RNA sequence: AUGAGCAGGGUGAAGGUGUGGUAAGACGCACUGGAGGCCCGAACCAGGACACGUUGAAAAGUGUUUGGAUGACUUGUGGA
RNA sequence: UAUGAGUAGCGCAAGAUAAGUGAGAAUCUUAUCCACCGUAAGACUAAGGUUUCCAGGGGAAGGCUCGUCCGCCCUGGGUUAGUCGGGACCUAAGGCGAGGCCGAAAGGCGUAGUCGAUGGACAACUGGUUGAUAUUCCAGUACUAGAUAUGAUCGUGAUGGAGGGACGCAGUAGGCUAAGAGAUGCCAGUUAAUGGAUCCUGGUCUAAGCAGUGAGGUGUGAGAUGUGUCAAAUGCAUUUCUCUCUAACAUUGAGCUGUGAUGGGGAAGCAACUACGGUUGCGAACUCUCUGAUGUCACACUGCCAAGAAAAGCUUCUAGCGUAAAGUCAUAUCUACCCGUACCGCAAACCGACACAGGUAGUCGAGGCGAGUAGCCUCAGGUGAUCGAGAGAACUCUCGUUAAGGAACUCGGCAAAAUAGCCCCGUAACUUCGGGAGAAGGGGUGCUGGUGUAAAAGCCAGCCGCAGUGAAUAGGCCCAAGCAACUGUUUAUCAAAAACACAGCUCUCUGCUAAACCGCAAGGUGAUGUAUAGGGGGUGACGCCUGCCCGGUGCUGGAAGGU
């Protein structure tokens, strides 16, 4: 039936925007996790 | 002060020729205003003023990876009559 | 004054009617700005913390004179509406200076009746008298400890309250149910008499009636787990043996009466 | 929270009205009149049964029936 | 790398021939017929997709087969705004939150404030236009806002003060109109095979302005005390009256009437030449009748209770106002930003790993019957949905039949069957008096002329019929018992029920900075609530009834003593 994802760009952020992920002090820290690491972006 | 790109030439090129208008391209970080009156000093020519749009960049692949070819702002130069056109 | 429908189908049953039959005509006065508010319950926390709740419509409150700590003046109540909210109804004011005030309504009032205190005024229905100036064995509403501030006390949608008596610095009035406290006799008062009455017999057939009442339904504690309730589910609606049943929280609730005698208070009360 | 709707068609209350009804009401029959977890039935939303398939079109269906169908509806939007 | 195995499958629907194309055609292209959908399988538009669009070229893989074709690949173009959607406006729900609050810390709360649209504010709409963009390009008309150019004159009049915007649902009536039917009228063909003429396009105008109107609401005003509008106010509502409630007047208003605007639109066709494919140019009337909406006025009205956002744009008032061209209108000509704009979008681009048999806003949505957006066949429109040919095995599954007999089959009439439409008769039982109930059961139903039906059935006769809602589409009923009252809800990936819930009824707890609850606290809910309310427990309408036992437990209360 239906399924999980079926997003609206304001969905698609609104969880992962630099700032969201920068916010809380702890979502920045597993980003830098996602820099040390260096894959292949780092916001998304 | 120049700071236009480029003139873009199509066939509806020769349309903008004979409508008095045409297509030329200059950086992102502008204003149709301020493009506007960079032509009225360097052309001497009369603008109408310019449409909006700009160009999406084109990722596709060009090589052995993807060719991440970039847009640009394709300026319609709306002019008026009784100026000096250029066929270049 | 309760009407009936006519039992036509079912569901519409009983469906004891209105009789609403009294109130002044429609359209709530639009300068009679409150916000609304829906917590849902759910606090600041917010994941649900406080029981079966919600459904009701954006309910456009309106500031009633709470406190009335104004002075003899020409107090014209104008119409009676409808409370959305509380039980009794309600009604508009004007004073000298072209206000829009605006109090609860009582049994027998009419528009143009002005009523006033300074607390200059005697014992007609809808003064704001304090018991100080108030004789003994009346019928009030609208007595609150803390003076200069309005009902948060018996102020009663529901009935409206009496008085039995007053020494010193406080009064000694009853509430309902053999209840009495001790007020601060200089506190501010409302001779009277509640709006509605009838309106705690009133049975409605519908769920979603009620949902339109705005409660979510309430599930009984026996077919929960003992994941959910010390209701002990288990073999059928077996019962319940586990010594005077109780909240989902953990406390016992049938019985004991957790007073917190260590108070700001009990020596303001009755035998009870 | 803001919005979107939810074809049609019956049903017929209450209410109101008027005269025979009445000292006066209760009554009589009209007239409105639709309120209604009303009914049938569309979209819509479910899934009761049955057949098919079940390494399947399919990580949960199809097909035929079935229910609700102005509500405790359905559900967009954006949130907690 | 086998194997199974050249087997399953080849992903829900029909194409057909001729001709081209090429090297090679079933599957590419055209022609010509057929066919399907058509309250859609059309068009347009959200989110989404992120260039998939188109042009040209090619066919390594991809296309479930082929393949010259392509959403495949290379190359190149393609999206245009003062008015369209957003932002440069406001703001809910909410989030962040300097101040502050508490907290090992991080933090979490939160006043001011700040953003946050799905909301509320506001100017542009007709015609043409490509391979593709169109409300965006341009012809015509605007209007909005500003500018500088220019006779004001004391004027502006605020964050204040008001007003206003500004709102629930149901239902009826019109009003007009889209939209459709019929003829007038225009254009082209009297068809070829009995007959012998009637055949199908015809059928315009945009908003803004200018002026009114379907009409609607709405009561108005005047004076005085202002008592106030945190200051002031002439603005506001009410103290008190002169009235006078014609509703004049303040206040909104579909459409229409002209104008706007004689705007090119418009076919058979005609020429011309551009392959003569096509393009250019030229060319007709532009009538009325009838239906007419759920669109429209407009939540306008009526009515009923679950009693029904927000601020801001806007008006008025003055505090101020060099008020001296700030203002201000004429006047003149320019300007009007940034982003988005292509395509698809019930879908081969979305989300279902896939060219998948799901899901997916919303708005329109033809006629003919037909209450109907249900059917059914054809509009407009779009489509042939992707491996085929043979042969008609058995078997498997979807379909149609069936004597005679019926449920004897089975645990079980399980499935199928059969009935149902519309009208008109008629309708038991109990009932909580509504219902039951479409009870049941019955009848009719086609056409022809009358006459009456057009507003309108019934009549008469006839013609027929196997069959007359000729097919489609649309109840099997009854008796009885148990459970549950009922509607709702219920395990999506099994189970819809007697399970839950529910009004109801019962008890108990809570007098308020509640109780209770959440959080370390702070803070907050409870609820701008006040014992008819809130919390917990039981039971689940209505009717009857709820008996006994305080030994024990728990609870409550009491204090003599023990501890």
């Amino acid at each position: 039936m239906k399924r999980t994802y079926q997003p609206h760009k304001k969905s698609r952020k609104t969880t992962h925007g630099f700032r969201s992920r920068m916010a809380t002090k702890n979502g920045r820290r597993v980003l830098a996790a996602r820099r040390r690491k260096g894959r292949a972006s780092l916001t998304v | 002060y120049d700071i236009i790109r480029k003139p873009i030439i199509t066939e509806a090129s020769m349309a903008a020729m004979d409508q008095k208008k045409y297509t030329f391209e200059v950086d992102s970080r502008a204003h149709k205003l301020l493009i506007k009156q960079a032509v009225e000093a360097v052309f001497d020519v009369k603008v109408a003023s310019v449409n909006t749009i700009s160009v999406k960049p084109k990722s596709k692949r060009v090589g052995k990876y993807t060719g991440t070819k970039s847009g640009y702002k394709k300026a319609i130069v709306t002019l008026t009559e009784d100026s000096k056109t250029i066929e270049i | 004054g309760i009407k009936v429908y006519k039992p036509t189908t079912n569901g519409r049953r009983n469906m004891t009617g209105s009789d609403f039959a009294e109130i002044t005509t429609s359209t709530p006065e639009k300068s009679l700005l409150v916000s609304m508010s829906k917590t849902a319950g759910r606090n600041n926390t917010g994941r649900i913390t406080v029981r079966h709740h919600g459904g009701g419509h954006k309910r456009k409150y309106r500031m009633i004179d709470f406190k009335r700590t104004t002075d003899n003046v020409v107090a014209k109540v104008a119409t009676i509406e409808y409370d959305p909210n509380r039980t009794a109804n309600i009604a508009l004011i004007v004073y000298a200076n072209g206000v829009k005030s605006y109090i609860l309504a009582a049994k027998g009032l009419e528009v143009g009746m002005t009523v006033v205190s300074g607390p200059d005024a005697d014992i007609k229905v809808g003064n704001a008298l304090p018991l100080a100036n108030i004789p003994v064995g009346t019928l009030i509403h609208n007595i609150e400890l803390k003076p200069g501030k309005g009902g948060q006390l018996v102020r009663s949608a529901g009935a409206s309250a009496q008085v039995l008596g007053s020494e010193g610095k406080y009064t000694l009035v009853r509430l309902q149910s053999g209840e009495v406290r001790m007020i601060l006799s200089t506190c501010r008062a409302t001779i009277g008499v509640v709006g509605n009455e009838q309106q705690s017999l009133i049975n409605l057939g519908k769920a979603g009636r009620t949902r339109h009442m705005g409660i979510r339904p309430t599930v009984r504690g026996s077919v929960m787990n003992p994941n959910d309730h010390p209701h002990g589910g288990g073999e059928g609606r077996q019962p319940v043996g586990r010594k005077s049943p109780m909240t989902p929280w953990g406390k016992p609730a049938l019985g004991l009466k957790t007073r917190n005698k260590k108070a700001k208070s009990s020596k303001l009360i009755v035998r009870r």
